[PDB]
Order: structure tokens, then sequence, then C-alpha cells
């Protein structure tokens, strides 16, 4: 049975895809700091397998973890489209959700994703460790819930 | 704690322990059960072209003894 | 029976470096007072399949600017010549007997050189231009002292066979005698295999990612386990050079367990002494190389030829 | 579709190009396999693409224009082209070699059939062939692009925007003045 | 990979912060300054309520002073471990970032127990604090305070000998002390030079002027001293810390005047003048006495100041924030001349910049 | 009070000098840094187990907002607009009208939770304690409109966490 | 010798889940095999652990029901299943759990708790909450003209 | 804290400290996440008698800036020169 074996695929990509998520290392201003302390030790990004990696090349997520200006908008776009597919964006924080305190400046994009498609909105300013962590281990279960294989075989 | 390091490097060490095993044991099979003949200079391979020859299967690691000479 | 002498060899091998990962992460996570992998399977034991996976199902970019030809050709060279230089190794007998094994393992990690120069010339981008130049810069320093530092070391065992290192370690480590020459031998082995405090052509704090900027995916992944491959393969030339286990010849396994036991450990230590130093300049390596090991280097090779002929000491040509 | 809806505003587009079409990108394509196969050599077709944001505009004018309702459109591009020409273009502006043999009918049918074997995304068919080497119908009855505004794009000033990403690192920075167009079907 | 010019291009975190703060009452405004040098959220706060407390001629009471330095110190300590380690993570030294980083997760938690954030508190405003503090909170940042010397030896083990860490450092980016004026550096970046300048020492605030520590000075000028400054620099606000802890006195925490600070819940609640003020403070907000005034205080990464021009109202016509880093980024081309690709990363890390700040 | 933080002559006499070539060359002080990560090894590490374990919050901890009500059920909020006029981000919109029974209450109360910067000035305008900030933290939404708050969505919020924040509110209200 | 009674230790949390197959499951679900103090449980079958002498922050921890509110949660956890009058103690926000320290019972107070439903058709969907601004002539239904 | 003894020598041997007197793990000491209420004082201006509020008025005490040269004998200094600053006794050379 096809529906079988494609499914239980689907979950072997799905889980090796959320089990390794590398993030790009990549921050903005103040929420870049909690992110920080999400790889810190009490929360230990690491021991869910997400490992920052410096190029865009070697990375899965974009954490828009920050304001994002209009100056600063063509070099975001630019370096998520070098991210290979599949990738994600999670938006976390006020300014990179919608301009939060900025958002009525004239040099400030209205929240990201007038620029890049976002997964996942982690509210705060910032969010705290723990509300990125819970950002993370959302997508996950987003990824869990992929259905890439199953649409393909129903094609 | 630490000791939760311990299960990958367990794997880690089997994994390495595999090569020079499977090394050792394959060359033992495939030399009757002996260490494979070593054959860093002429001589040494002149010995073993002889032994091929003096086996009678074109095999160099079966021995002939006193059972041989009449 | 020899084919499958090969397969019982690489696989190992892939597995070992996959592993190697984990433990990397594990043990850098609590010497940074927290964890590493524990969630994906149980003590993260399934984190390295993850990753794999992950990687070889990831899109590969070839970019625009790109040499095509030779951005494909590099990582295969890295991949195929970390895997060649495990064949003479005597653990405790080697897959390919060799009578200069040791010029063996000079000349294939020579070679490996030009999977970084290469990847990053193709890649046709200045992060990974300036990684590659980095390569050359770090050759240029250990090259010379490495060689002379095995030549003294060489001059106690008599040959280039590696299995000999054995012999003349049979009733004691060549470490004792020759100390001096493993510290420097040590510290060489981690510029040879661009480890930190020697991590330039990479750089990441400097270069983003040096000479793999570029690379994604699978070809990224041939790269990360080239790497590997080098820390644990020249970590057992290091067992074998300097401490030497004793081999019964009817019980090689009792060889392979103590000598597995100690290629560990060194791994380890590489691990170990990236999470405790900063990084050097890459001058600055240069001048380490040259200024202070190479005199010490050409000094003690001098004395390693004369301490056997003035001992009347000098090992057999066989 | 008429009888069912019969208000419906109905567009006949012909092959349509853009950045992620499968007709410049469909021919750039072609050069994996080193030649060029065109059944008889492309001199026996004609082809009158049109843009893609010419399409779409139109579209949207439709939607707006109450003429435009129970109406048959058709858009097609300001130039007719004979594929043989079109596909060398193609290959000029790629800076790519052009090597174009002649492939009879049944031949390229039986290669056809190979693609479809693929259970994914086929590179080519047997009925992507036929459209490719069918010409393109002339309706002046229709009304078209012009009828709802928007003026035909040439291929001329977007083929570069579609087939520069075509090019090896040599010819990438070649600007669009550097390839002469291709002879238009008066 | 030698530098032959460095042109620092800012303005990707530039938010109109100056301009957004003209719409602002002063109370509202108050929060923009968290979100500048967002590692040292209530330095900041405390440098714009000078500020205000200045034009409006009011006084904080003495506890709100004291907490006020507490809570300085405190921050200065997140900025040193913050400026430290990353300063380190960048020449490679990975390790003491997450050693220190739980110091600074614990201090997180006495930002968000006195005022309900890790981060941007919000909680020193124009007449004291917001909030009393906890009962219980003196004794945990006093458990705090006892063992971190000891985290700072542990850093010191790791890079202050080491031979790799002072070849990266000694004698990188040496600026002379003139340069350093000229150039309108501040704070460590003038004392690694040897200028004995620390503005809680020469134009003390709230009551800076009543504890005893030692301002650090360097003899050479380079990265290497700059380090050793900011270790001690910490080593100094433990010595701090431990004074406001003793000396902490009692009474009330905002100024008694509540046509600037709002009355208590319970007033407001019970008393008609009481709930007219509360209403009026939060809808039109104070108005400030016309005026312009440029206030600084020691911020942890330099002289942190505003020029506010008051014109009488309850809206700021104009805030100038004067952030340390923005002279300190304009002299990298003048300190990076000669070195390296890798001595640029250093000598970025020596200057100890957050671009929230740089650029608002 | 100053201090100097490296300025320090090195003693010339031959031991000293011994001990360090004995540094340099047999890198003593290289070997301290290592026995320090080696000690942090055998430490137990820090990381909690989250979402089994969660980092330790204080009473006023500022997160999600909620509508609250009197014990009757009638909602608290009359509508006097402080806290919209306060809001540093502009975050919260209002309407009102007389109700049905001529209560004055909210037609429309809508905080932009991407506009929000989580501040409590809201909670602290508010004269009868009718908008807060409760202790939740974890509403990360998969699309932007799920964070642009309306008055339903925050009475439930106040349904919902109700009996948290009345003891969080407990513990605190005594320091406001 | 210590060594041989943290062994022991470590073999007393295979009993101390129920057996092997109890102690496999939370080493699954929750990656730790860490016995504590049930300090309680709540309707939706959330158990609820204390052991005071862990550290700050691992003292305190939840296993989470294997379903709430029709959902399988066996493997997919996650911590807005924790109900308000807990989460207070979780968070260490109080010393008393709620099994000593009641909340204050209302009738408004949502009596089923529910978990994060972002991604679901049960999600939040903003609208605007006021009636039409400006009333519209309304041409009459008959020709009088 | 749960270390054995063995493994405390060892981790106090490698760093050179007794690092249990000191450890960076919060057990016992820390204060009770329940507090009793507190009863928090009031201000000076807390007062039923002589408090008019003309008198403790800060705001309407600030004047506009002295005018003192406009365009409608010893030389100074803005202010005494600094006095040098002294080495610390508690440590004056780290
Ligand atoms: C195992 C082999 C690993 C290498 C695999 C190479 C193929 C990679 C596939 C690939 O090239 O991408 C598609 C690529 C087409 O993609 P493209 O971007 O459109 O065109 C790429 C460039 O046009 C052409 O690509 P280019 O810019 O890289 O230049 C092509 C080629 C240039 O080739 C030539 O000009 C003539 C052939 C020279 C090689 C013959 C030997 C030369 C002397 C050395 C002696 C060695 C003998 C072996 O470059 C080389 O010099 C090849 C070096 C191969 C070294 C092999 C080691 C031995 O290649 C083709 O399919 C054709
Ligand atoms: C390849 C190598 C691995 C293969 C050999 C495996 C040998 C068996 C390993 C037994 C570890 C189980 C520990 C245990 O009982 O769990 C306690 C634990 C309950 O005790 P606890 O309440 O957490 O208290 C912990 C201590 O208070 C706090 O923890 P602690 O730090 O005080 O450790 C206690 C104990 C734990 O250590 C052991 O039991 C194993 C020692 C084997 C050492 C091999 C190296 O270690 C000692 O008492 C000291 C003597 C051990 C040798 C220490 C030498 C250090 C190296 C010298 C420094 C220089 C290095 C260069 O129960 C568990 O969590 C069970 C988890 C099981 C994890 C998997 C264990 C198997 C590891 C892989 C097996 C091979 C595949
Ligand atoms: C090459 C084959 C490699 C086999 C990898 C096996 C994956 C094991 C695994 O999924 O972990 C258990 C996982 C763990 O579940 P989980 O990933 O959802 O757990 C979430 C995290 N915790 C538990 C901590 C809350 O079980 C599954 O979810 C089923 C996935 C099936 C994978 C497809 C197998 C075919
Ligand atoms: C730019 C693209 C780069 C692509 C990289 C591709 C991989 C290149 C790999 C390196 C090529 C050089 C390989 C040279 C092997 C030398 C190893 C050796 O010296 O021993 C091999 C052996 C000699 O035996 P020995 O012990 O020395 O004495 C005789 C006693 N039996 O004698 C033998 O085993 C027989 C060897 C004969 C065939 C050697 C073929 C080498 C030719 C290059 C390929
Ligand atoms: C201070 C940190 C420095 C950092 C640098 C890293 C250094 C780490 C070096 C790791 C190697 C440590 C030594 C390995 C000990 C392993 C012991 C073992 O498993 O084997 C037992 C062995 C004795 O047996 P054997 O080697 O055969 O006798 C010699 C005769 N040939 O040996 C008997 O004990
Ligand atoms: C009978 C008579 C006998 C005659 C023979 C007598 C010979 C013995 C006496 C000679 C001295 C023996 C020791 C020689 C070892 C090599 C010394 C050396 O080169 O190190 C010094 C080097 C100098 O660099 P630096 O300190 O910066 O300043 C130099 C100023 N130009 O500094 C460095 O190299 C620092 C290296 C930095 C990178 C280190 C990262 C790893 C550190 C941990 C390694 C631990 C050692 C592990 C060894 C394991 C071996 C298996
Ligand atoms: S959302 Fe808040 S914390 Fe994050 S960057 Fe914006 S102001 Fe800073
Ligand atoms: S917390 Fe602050 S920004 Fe958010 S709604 Fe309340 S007043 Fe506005
Ligand atoms: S929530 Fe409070 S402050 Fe806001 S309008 Fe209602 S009663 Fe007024």
């Amino acid at each position: 049975r096809g529906e079988y074996v494609v499914a239980k695929l689907d979950d072997l990509i799905n889980w090796a895809r959320r089990s390794s998520l590398w993030p790009m290392t990549f921050g903005l201003a103040c929420c870049a700091v909690e992110m920080m302390h999400m790889a810190a030790p009490r929360y230990d990004m690491d021991r869910f397998g997400v490992v920052f990696r410096a190029s865009p090349r070697q990375s899965d997520v974009m954490i828009v973890a920050g304001t994002l200006t209009n100056k600063m908008a063509p070099a975001l776009r630019k370096v998520y489209d070098q991210m290979p597919e599949p990738r994600y964006v999670v938006s976390m924080g006020s300014c990179a959700n919608g301009g939060g305190y900025y958002h009525y400046s004239y040099s400030v994009v209205r929240g990201c994703d007038r620029i890049v498609p976002v997964d996942i909105y982690v509210p705060g300013c910032p969010p705290t460790a723990e509300a990125l962590l819970y950002g993370i281990l959302q997508l996950q279960k987003k990824i869990k819930r992929e259905k890439r294989l199953r649409i393909w075989y129903r094609r | 704690m630490w000791f939760e390091v311990l299960p990958g490097i367990a794997v880690m060490g089997v994994c390495l322990f595999i090569p020079g095993m499977a090394t050792a044991r394959i060359h033992r099979f495939s030399n009757g059960g002996k260490e494979k003949r070593v054959a860093h200079y002429p001589y040494q391979w002149y010995l073993m072209e002889r032994d091929r020859r003096v086996s009678g299967v074109n095999r160099s690691y079966v021995s002939k003894g006193l059972e041989n000479i009449d | 029976m020899f084919m499958i002498n090969i397969l019982m060899l690489i696989i190992p091998i892939l597995l070992a470096v996959a592993f190697l990962t984990l433990v990397e992460r594990k043990v850098l996570g609590y010497m940074q007072l927290r964890k590493g992998p524990n969630v994906v399977g149980p003590y993260g034991l399934l984190q390295p399949i993850a990753d794999a996976i992950k990687l070889f199902i990831k899109e590969p970019l070839r970019p625009a600017t790109s040499s095509a030809s030779m951005f494909i050709l590099a990582p295969i060279m890295a991949l195929g010549l970390a895997l060649t230089m495990w064949i003479p190794l005597p653990m405790p007998y080697p897959l390919i007997n060799m009578n200069l094994g040791v010029l063996f393992m000079l000349a294939m990690s020579s070679l490996a050189v030009y999977s970084i120069l290469w990847s990053g010339w193709a890649s046709n981008s200045k992060y990974a231009l300036i990684g590659a130049l980095r390569a050359v810069a770090q050759t240029i320093s250990y090259e010379v002292t490495l060689a002379i530092i095995l030549l003294s070391v060489l001059l106690m065992s008599g040959s280039f066979t590696l299995s000999t290192l054995i012999t003349t370690q049979e009733q004691m480590w060549l470490i004792l005698p020759a100390w001096p020459l493993a510290m420097m031998w040590f510290i060489s082995t981690l510029a040879e295999t661009n480890r930190a405090p020697f991590d330039l052509t990479e750089g990441e704090s400097e270069l983003v990612s040096g000479f793999n900027v570029e690379y994604a995916a699978g070809p990224f992944a041939l790269f990360f386990m080239a790497e590997y491959a080098n820390i644990i393969m020249m970590n057992i030339f290091t067992a074998i050079l300097f401490l030497g286990t004793s081999h019964n010849p009817h019980m090689p396994e009792l060889y392979t367990i103590n000598f597995t036991i100690k290629s560990l450990l060194l791994t380890m230590s590489f691990l170990w002494i990236r999470a405790s130093y900063p990084r050097f300049r890459y001058d600055q390596l240069m001048h380490l190389l040259w200024k202070n090991f190479l005199p010490l280097t050409l000094a003690l090779c001098m004395w390693h030829v004369s301490l056997p002929i003035l001992t009347s000491g000098i090992p057999p040509q066989t | 579709v008429r009888e069912t809806f019969p208000e419906a505003t109905i567009i006949k587009p012909a092959e349509i190009f853009g950045r992620e079409d499968r007709f410049l990108n469909y021919f750039a394509n072609i050069r994996w396999f080193g030649g060029v196969p065109l059944i008889s050599l492309g001199k026996k077709t004609v082809k009158q693409p049109v843009y893609i944001v010419d399409v779409t505009k139109g579209i949207i004018n439709a939607i707006k224009d109450p003429d435009a309702r129970g109406k048959t459109f058709a858009f097609v591009g300001p130039s007719r082209y004979l594929l043989f020409d079109l596909v060398q273009y193609v290959f000029a502006v790629a800076h790519r070699p052009f090597l174009p043999y002649p492939l009879p009918h049944f031949a390229y049918r039986w290669i056809g059939r190979l693609f479809e074997i693929s259970p994914f995304e086929p590179w080519t068919t047997r009925d992507k062939v036929e459209r490719i080497h069918t010409t393109d119908k002339i309706l002046p009855h229709l009304p078209g692009l012009e009828d709802l505004g928007v003026e035909a794009t040439p291929l001329e000033l977007k083929a570069i925007e579609v087939l520069r990403r075509h090019r090896t690192y040599r010819w990438l920075s070649s600007e669009i003045e550097d390839v002469q167009p291709a002879k238009t079907i008066p | 990979e030698m530098v032959r010019k460095c042109d620092p291009h800012i303005g990707l975190l530039h938010r109109g912060t100056e301009k957004l703060i003209e719409y602002k009452t002063y109370l509202q405004a108050l929060p923009y300054f968290d979100r500048l040098d967002y590692v040292s959220m209530m330095c900041n706060e405390q440098a714009y309520s000078l500020a205000v407390e200045k034009l409006l001629n009011i006084r904080p009471p003495p506890r709100a002073q004291w907490i006020r330095v507490l809570f300085g110190e405190i921050t200065r300590l997140l900025n040193h471990i913050m400026a430290v380690t990353t300063h380190a993570l960048d020449i490679g030294a990975m390790t003491p970032f997450f050693w220190m980083f739980e110091e600074r997760e614990k201090m997180f938690e006495f930002y968000e127990r006195v005022s309900g954030a890790r981060m941007h508190a919000a909680y020193v405003r124009p007449g004291g604090v917001h909030q009393d503090l906890p009962l219980g909170l003196m004794d945990d940042i006093y458990e705090f305070s006892k063992n971190f010397s000891l985290r700072i030896d542990e850093l010191e083990e790791m890079l202050t000998n080491n031979r790799i860490w002072r070849n990266r450092t000694v004698d990188i980016g040496i600026v002379t002390a003139e340069d350093a004026l000229n150039y309108g550096f501040s704070g460590v970046m003038l004392r690694g030079s040897g200028i004995q300048w620390d503005l809680r020492k020469t134009q003390p605030y709230d009551v800076y002027d009543q504890v005893e520590f030692d301002v650090p000075i360097g003899s050479r000028g380079d990265c290497y001293d700059r380090y050793l400054c900011r270790v001690e620099e910490m080593r100094q606000s433990i010595r701090i810390i431990s004074q406001c802890l003793n000396k902490m006195p009692p009474g009330e925490i905002k100024v008694d005047d509540a046509k600037v600070s709002p009355p208590k819940r319970a007033e407001m609640k019970t008393s008609m003048e009481s709930l007219i003020h509360h209403f009026k403070l939060y809808t039109e907000g104070y108005q400030v006495p016309p005026g312009a005034t440029y206030t600084a205080i020691e911020a942890p990464k330099g002289e942190f100041g505003v020029y506010l021009v008051s014109d009488g109202s309850s809206r700021p016509y104009r805030c100038k924030i004067k952030a340390p880093g923005f002279a300190h980024l304009a002299g990298l081309d003048k300190m990076s001349k000669g070195h390296m690709l890798a001595d640029v990363v250093a000598i970025i890390g020596t200057q100890d910049i957050v671009f929230g700040e740089v650029d608002r | 009070t100053y201090k100097y933080v490296n300025l320090r002559e090195p003693s010339m006499d031959m031991k000293s000098v011994t001990d360090r070539a004995a540094q340099t060359l047999l890198w003593t002080e290289l070997i301290r840094g290592l026995g320090m990560t080696l000690s942090y090894l055998f430490r137990e590490p820090a990381t909690i187990n989250y979402p089994f374990e969660k980092g330790p919050l204080s009473p006023r901890f500022r997160g999600e907002h909620a509508l609250r009500r009197y014990p009757s059920g009638e909602e608290r909020c009359i509508a006097c607009k402080l806290c919209e006029a306060v809001c540093p981000a502009q975050a919260i919109t209002i309407e009102a009208e007389p109700r049905a029974d001529g209560s004055r209450r909210t037609t429309r109360y809508d905080i932009d939770m991407t506009k929000c910067i989580y501040c409590g000035f809201c909670q602290e305008a508010c004269p009868v304690d009718a908008i807060v900030e409760g202790p939740n933290f974890e509403f990360s939404t998969e699309t932007h409109e799920e964070l642009l708050y309306n008055k339903e969505k925050l009475l439930n919020n106040g349904d919902k966490w109700e009996a948290e924040i009345a003891a969080n509110i407990q513990a605190d209200y005594l320091y406001r | 010798m210590e060594l041989l009674q943290v062994l022991k230790r470590g073999l007393q949390q295979v009993s101390g889940h129920g057996g092997l197959r109890g102690y496999l499951r939370v080493l699954f679900r929750a990656n730790d095999v860490r016995v504590g103090t049930l300090v309680g449980e709540d309707k939706y079958g959330n158990k609820y652990y204390e052991d005071n002498k862990q550290f700050f922050g691992r003292h305190r921890w939840v296993i989470y029901t294997t379903e709430m509110n029709g959902k399988n949660t066996f493997w997919d956890v996650d911590g807005s299943m924790v109900p308000p009058e807990w989460h207070r103690w979780l968070h260490c926000m109080t010393d008393d759990p709620p099994t000593v320290k009641p909340p204050t019972a209302r009738k408004f107070i949502w009596t089923n708790h529910k978990f994060n439903l972002s991604g679901t058709p049960q999600q939040y969907v903003p609208y605007s909450t006021t009636r039409k601004k400006i009333q519209e002539w309304v041409p009459p239904s008959t020709p009088y003209k | 804290a749960s270390a054995t003894r063995f493994i405390q020598w060892l981790r106090n041997w490698a760093s050179g400290r007794d690092l249990q007197a000191k450890l960076q793990l919060r057990y016992q000491e820390i204060s009770k996440r329940t507090q009793p209420p507190p009863k928090l004082p009031v201000g000076p201006s807390h007062k039923l008698s002589n408090n008019y509020y003309c008198t403790r008025d800060g705001r309407r005490e600030a004047m506009p800036p002295s005018i003192v040269m406009s365009s409608q004998k010893k030389a100074v200094s803005p202010a005494p020169p600094i006095k040098r600053w002294e080495l610390s006794q508690d440590e004056p050379y780290l």
C-alpha cells in the first residue's frame, strides 16, 4: 500500500527536519539578547538539536529577532533567499511582528511579514527566552504536521 | 550529568573497534587460520611464491611439513 | 573477502564520525554548564541520524558565479581522501600493509589541502577565497615541522612502516624518550586538522564560514564528515606514534580494545582543547611554527640522529 | 464553461513567458542534452508568445471592465517568430552554444514517452512536444490585450530577466543590448 | 587581510526614536530608553530620569536613590558580562559566554521581581522608582553577590594569563590619551589609556558620593588593558552592591508630590485629589517648566547623556540622545590602522558597541 | 581613588626567570586553563527540562493581557480610556456608548499585540483593575492576524486566566 | 563505595516509575527519569512533582497527560496545557499548590482549560466588534415617478 | 549538591578552588516564593497640617535662565582645578 509507505516516509523526513533545525546566526536588536539566553545553559537550545550556523547556505530557520528598518530590509530578504529549502521564518517580538514601539516611524518596516513569509510569531517585547523556546517547539510541531509526500502521492 | 555523555562515547568506541577486529578476523579466514603473510622485501615474496608452488593447490598459506618429504 | 574488509573499514568510520559529532556537542555542552543533545533519541543518541538525513534531503546550491566542475570535485576529494588515510593504519593489522606508510600518509594529507583550496576558489566569493588562502598559510606553517618531527621519531623505530612502531614500543611508549616531540606533534595535528585554536580556514566569528560558506546540504555534509574523520585518524596516528599498544598475535582484539581507548581519549582532548582556548591569528600561527617549533625541531632532529649512534642503539632496518 | 456560465470572460493566451514559465526556461534547459532537437528544424512553426505581466494586467482589467462580461479574448504578444528563430534567440540571450538538428515527429514522440515515465514532474512529454511545435492561431475576430488597455510587452525587453540565470559566470553580466533580436514574421 | 580602511555604514537599526519621543508624554517616552543600550536598561532609565527630575526641579527620595544605584551596578554587571564574553566569543573563546550567561539569567530574575520584566523594566522613572522592592529580594541579591567574585575568578583563569588571549588583545587597537579626548571617547575607552575620569567620582549622582569604590586605570591603551579594566569594574560593582545592601534606608520610593509621581492605588480609590492627579498624570502627564539640560551619567559603556528641551508642556520638544558608542565607532577607522582583519574583530569588541544606542 | 590594572615589573632573579621559562616551554598556564573546563565537565549542568520544568517568575510578571470582572460577573472596564491614553505604543483602541441598561461600557476594546511593548502602563493607569497583564507567555501564533485581540478575545482571556490573575494581584497589590 | 551507591539510586529509579515499562515511558516522553513526590494531579491528567533537594528550577515539574480535550498528547505536549491554578505553582510565583491553597471560585471562570489553539479550526480570528456607523437611504419599492 | 565525594575532590583539584562553598546552582538559601504581606511607609508629605502645597512645590521654584550678558580683574576658570586622584589603599596595583 503506497499510502502507508508515503505516510511513514513523511514521518521520517519530518522527524529529521524538526529534530535538526539550524537557525541562521542573525539578530537585529534587543530581542537578540533573549535569543542568546535561549542558547545559554538554563535553556540550552542545542539540547533540542537547534544549532546556530552563520552561513545562510547551512541554515534552516531565520529568527527575525528585532526591529527591521527600511535600510536593513533588502539585506534580510537577501539572506532569506540564500537559504536553501525547506526554510522557515520565526518572527520574534513586537518589532518584527508588526513594528511594535516603532510602528509609526518613517524608517521601520511594519512587520517582517511584509518582506518574508512567516511561520511563527512570538509575541513580547522582548519575548522571554522561554517564550522563544515555546515558539521553536511550536515550529517543530508545525513541521511534524507537514504532508509533503502524502500530497505528492495523491497528485 | 557528565555520565550521560558516555552512551555516545560507547557507541563511538564500538564503531572504532570494528575495523581492527574485522581486519584481523578476515585475515585469519583468508590464510587458513594464520596471520596474513607480510612481504616487505623481495626475499619474503620469493618465499611466498615458492610456498604457492609447493602447496599443490596454488595457496601460499597451505603449509607442507615432513609428511611431504619421502 | 577484501572487498568486505574495505566495507568493514569505511562504514564503521562513517558511523564513528557521526557519533563523534554527538560526543563533541555533549562534551562541549557539559564544559559549558549545559547538556547538549538529550531529546532526539535517549541521551541524544539519534541526533546524528537526524542531522545526516536532514542535510541530504536539503536542497544543494550551485552558486551562479561558481566554477561548476571544481565546486563538485572538491567535496568528493575531501571525503574520498579522508577515507584513504585509514587504509594503512595497523589496528593491529593494516588493511594495506605499506613499506612507506608514513610517507603515504604525508602525501595524502598534502593532497587533501586542495579540497579546501579548490572548494574556496571554485565558490567564487570573497569569504570563501579568504578561507582558502588561510589554508595556504596554514599548510606553509606546519608542513615542514610536521615531517621533521616524524623523522626524529622514526630514527628510533628504523623504518617508515606503521607496524614497526608497534614493535618499537613493545617495552615502552615512545612518549617517554620523545615527549618534547610528542608535544610539538600534538599541536601540529591540531593545525593539520584545522582545529581550534587553529580553526582558521573556517574561522566562523571572522569569515562566517570561510572556505565552505557557499556549500549547503549534502555537499556540505561531505566536508563535515571528512573533517571529523581526519580528527579521529590523526589521533589514531598519534596513539600509534607515541602510545604504542602491545600486540599479542593470538589475541589481536586485546590490542584493538586498548588502542581504541587511547584513540578515543586523544580525540576527547581535541574537544577539550576546543572548549578552553581563544583562536590564534593566522599570522601568529605561522610565527609559532617557524620561530618556535622549527628551531626546536631542527635541534631535536640533530639530537635523534646522534643519540642512536652514540648510545649504540640504532634500530634494525627490517 | 461558456454554457454553464454564459457571462464568463474566457481568456485565450498564447505561450506565456516569464521568470517561472515552462517556455523560455524549457528551451534554455534543453542545453543539458547538447544539441537542440526540433521538428523540421523549427522552420514550420510560428509562435507569438506573451509576457506574464501582460496576461496578469489583462485579467485584472477584465474584472473591472463591465464590457468584458461574456466575451472571449486572445492574449498574444506583439511579434510572431519562427520556432527556430525563437530558440536561437533564447540561446543567444543565455550565451549557450546552439546546435539545432532535425528530428522527425515520430522520433520526437518516442523520446517524449521516455520522459513520461518519471513519476515526478516530467521534463518533457509527447503532448508538450506537440504544443511547442503547434503554430499559434491568428484570431482577428477576437478582442485582445489592447481592448483591455494592456500594451503588449515585446519579448526583446524581458528575455534577459528570464534567461540571465541560465548563463555561466563568464556571461552573467552581459547587458540587454548585446544580443541582436530575432527575425519577426512581418 | 590587512585593513586599509574601515567605513562603518550604520543606520540599519535607526528607528527614529528621537522623533517619536516628541509625540509622547515624558512618562510615555521613558520605555524608549530601555531600548537604546538594551544591555544597560536601568542605567538608560536613570539618565533620562535625572534629566527630567532636573528640569522639574524635584528630588527623588533617598530610598529610591539607593535602589537606583543598586540596580545601576547590577546593570553594570549585566553589561560587562555581555561585553567581555561576547568579545571573547568573537575572538574564539566561546566557553566563558556560557558560564557567565547563567549569572546574567539570575540577574534577569532580579529585574523581573521588581518590575515584572526580565529586560525592559521601565522601573526607574522621574521621581524615583515605580514600586518598592518585594520582600525577600535583598536576601537573594546578597546570596548572588556572595558567589559572583568566584565566577569572575574563573573567567580570569581562562583569559587573563592565557598567552593566546594576550596575543589577540595586547598592543591591539592602541589609542593615545590625547586622541581619545579629541575623538570624544568616554568610559573605559578613556581609562584604558590612563585618563583618570569617571563621572561617578567627578560629577556624582543619586548616591554615588556615599559609596566607596576604585576606578581601574590602564597603562597601554590597548584591548588587553581595556579588558582588564572591565573585569576590575565588575569586582568594584560587587563592592558597591555590598554597600547598597547594607545601607538601604527605609521610606517611600517615589517623590511625595502627586503632581509628578502618581498616588498609591489605595489613595487613588479613596481621595478626590488623588483620583484627579492619577487621572491627569496618566492622560495629559505632568508639565515640565521650559528649559534645556544636558544630563549625563557614567553608563556601563561610557558617558550616556540626553539633551532634553522642554517647551513648558507635558511632551518634550526635543530629546537628543548622546550614545557613548556613537563616538567610539567613529573612531574605529583610526584604531584599526595597521591591523589585520581578525584584529578588527577584536577592536569592535573592545569598544563594546550596541547599535540600539548608536543608531537610535 | 583609582588602581592600576596592568603595571607590574616581573622579578629578574634566576628562579623567577626559570619559572617563566618553564611556563613558556611546558605550557603551564595553558594546562591550568584546561583544568578549569575540566572542573565544569563534572559539575551538574544548569539546564532545566522545559516544558516539563519552567523558569521561575514572580507575581509582577507582565504577560498576555486580559479583561477582568467583578465577582458578580459585571465587567470592570467602564471605558474611561486611561489605558488608551497612556499606551506608549498606541496599541489600544476603544469605543464606548451607553449600554442597554445605561451602563458606561465599551463596544470596542482592541489591543494590537504586535504594537504592544508589554510595558504594563495600561494596568497601572486603570482605576478599576479592568485591564491587566496576566502571567501567560506561551501564546505564539501561526499568523499575524491572531495577535490582533478584540474585546471578545480579551474577555475570554480574563475568564480563562482569572484564577491565577486574582491570586497574583492579591500577592502584589500592597506594593501598588 | 559511593560508585556502588550511585548505581543503586539509578536502579531504584526503575522501580520508582513502576518497572521498566513505566521507566522507559518517562524516559522517552520527558527525557528525564527522576522520581519526585506527587504534589497533585489536575482534572486533565497532568501530574505535578517536587523534589526540594534538586536545584531551583529543577525542583518542580509536570508530567503532561497523554490526552487533553480530545487531543492525543502522548508525544505532542506543550506548556500551554498547564491550567491556570497549577500554572502559578509550576512557575514558582507561589509556594502553595492548588491542592493546599485552592483558587477562589467564580461563576464565569472557565471550567475546562484550553491549550494554545493556533493553527487549528478553533483558532481566534479578529473582527470589528462595533456595528455599522452610517445607515444608508433605502429607495422605495414602488414606481412613483 | 549530589556530587559524590570523589567527584567533588576531582573538580575541586582541577579548578584549584573549593567550589562547594560557592555553588552557582541555587538550593534552599533563596527566599521563599510566598512572602508575608508588606506594609510600606508613606512619605514626608503625608500630614494633616502645616502641609500647604505652595511651600513644597519644586516645579514652581524653577526660574528662567539668568541673563549674564546680552547684545539687546583676575582671570577665572569655570571651576577650581580638579583635585588629583589618590591611589587606592585597598589594592593600588592589580
Ligand atoms: C639528555 C639531554 C636531553 C636533550 C633534549 C632536552 C629536550 C627537553 C627540553 C626542551 C624543552 C622541551 C619542551 C619543548 C616543547 C615545545 C615548546 C614550545 O615550542 O612552546 C613554546 C611556545 C612559545 O610561544 P609563546 O609562549 O607565545 O612565546 C614564544 C616567544 N617567541 O608556546 C606554545 O607553543 C603554545 C602552544 C599553544 C597551543 C596549545 C594548545 C593546546 C594546549 C594543550 C596541550 C597539552 C599538551 C598535550 C601533549 C599531548 C601529547 C600526546
Ligand atoms: S520587540 Fe521589544 S525587545 Fe524586541 S527588538 Fe523590539 S523593542 Fe527590542
Ligand atoms: S502593556 Fe504598554 S504597550 Fe502594551 S497595551 Fe499596555 S500600555 Fe500599551
Ligand atoms: S481598561 Fe481600565 S483604563 Fe482602560 S478604558 Fe477600561 S476602565 Fe479605563
